[PDB]
């Protein structure tokens, strides 16, 4: 029913991130690894 | 048991098995006693 | 292992316990562990119809008894997990240099 | 007689089992074992 | 179903590797060869002395 | 067929086949050269008897 009334398609969500087996070519990264460290604290009160 | 451990009447092979793998004791699944394990699964769309 | 599988007429090639070869790939570290290997390393020695045992033979008495033979066989779909298993052997690897390492597939 | 699901470390897994077979006395001679189990 | 003949014959023959009971002939052949073999090795020969 | 098993083990798993012995056939020829006018003997009577039945 929906095949000839053209939706408005989503992307795709679990398309896999793959390597080419033997083309010889350096893959890049971006330079770094995405954590962030838990570092959440206020800074103390006043009148101490 | 009474006979050669290296004779022809000790070239017996003992298969075994079960739909647990993980219920049998640590002793039985020494190496020695049970070498070698084959772990069948279901089939595939093509066979089915 | 050595004077397990001296006794039986078979000579230790002149490489793994000469060299650091086979002491880095070599565990199992109980008893009963070490005579099961030496039978399975004999056997496949026997089927070759040799008497030295060389490194690959080594390698196959170690692979036939720490991996699990499987029907329906898939593989990793994703890569992306193999970088995770790159990065962990080489750190094993080059850090702590006591420790086996398990191979890679 | 379904032999469609017999495939990958089962056609290893017999040839190993008929090299400790066909001959049984080569490996009980020098005091080698097989794989009991 | 050949082989099973070959397969008695050397299981037998491994047999006689060993003294667990045969003829008195080849028992006797078993010892004067082991009195050789004692004989001849010299780290053999001195602890008999 | 795909399998589980690395291609560096794969000359491992087959049966090689061993040089037969030989020494029997030596001894043979040992003891054949030795007795050589006495199995020429026998042959010339094998050969006679042979004659003589055909």
């Amino acid at each position: 029913k929906m095949k000839d009334l053209s939706p408005l398609m989503f992307e795709d969500f679990v398309k896999p991130f793959q390597i080419n087996p033997d083309d010889e070519e350096l893959l890049p990264h971006k330079d770094r690894v995405s954590y962030q460290p838990v570092d959440l604290r206020a800074a103390p009160l006043h009148r101490s | 048991t009474g006979i050669d451990r290296f004779s022809l009447r000790q070239a017996v092979i003992f298969i075994c098995a079960t739909n647990r793998p993980d219920e049998l004791d640590l002793e039985f699944v020494r190496s020695g006693r049970i070498d070698r394990r084959l772990y069948i699964g279901l089939p595939d769309a093509k066979q089915r | 292992f050595f004077t397990l599988s001296y006794t039986r007429g078979f000579h230790l090639e002149k490489k793994m316990f000469h060299t650091n070869g086979f002491e880095s790939i070599t565990m199992g570290s109980s008893a009963r562990d070490l005579v099961a290997l030496t039978n399975e390393a004999l056997s496949i020695s026997i089927t070759q119809k040799k008497s030295i045992i060389d490194t690959n033979t080594i390698r196959s008495a170690l692979h036939r008894q720490t991996w699990d033979l499987r029907s329906q066989v898939r593989s990793v779909q994703d890569h992306g997990i193999l970088f995770y298993q790159i990065g962990r052997a080489v750190a094993q690897n080059v850090l702590i240099s006591n420790c086996p390492i398990d191979p890679i597939s | 007689y379904k032999e469609v699901v017999l495939g990958g470390d089962v056609w290893d897994l017999l040839d190993e089992l008929m090299i400790y077979m066909g001959n049984p006395m080569q490996y009980y001679e020098k005091d080698v074992a097989f794989v009991r189990g | 179903q050949f082989k099973s003949w070959i397969f008695e014959l050397r299981e037998i023959v491994r047999e006689i590797k060993n003294a667990h009971y045969f003829l008195d002939s080849w028992t006797q052949f078993n010892s004067v060869g082991s009195f050789i073999h004692i004989f001849f090795h010299q780290e053999r020969f001195r602890k008999l002395l | 067929r795909e399998s589980t098993m690395p291609d560096r083990f794969r000359y491992l798993t087959k049966e090689a086949p061993d040089s037969p012995i030989i020494w029997p056939w030596f001894v043979a020829l040992g003891f054949l050269v030795y007795a050589w006018r006495a199995v020429l003997f026998e042959l010339s009577n094998w050969r006679k008897a042979a004659f003589a039945i055909l």
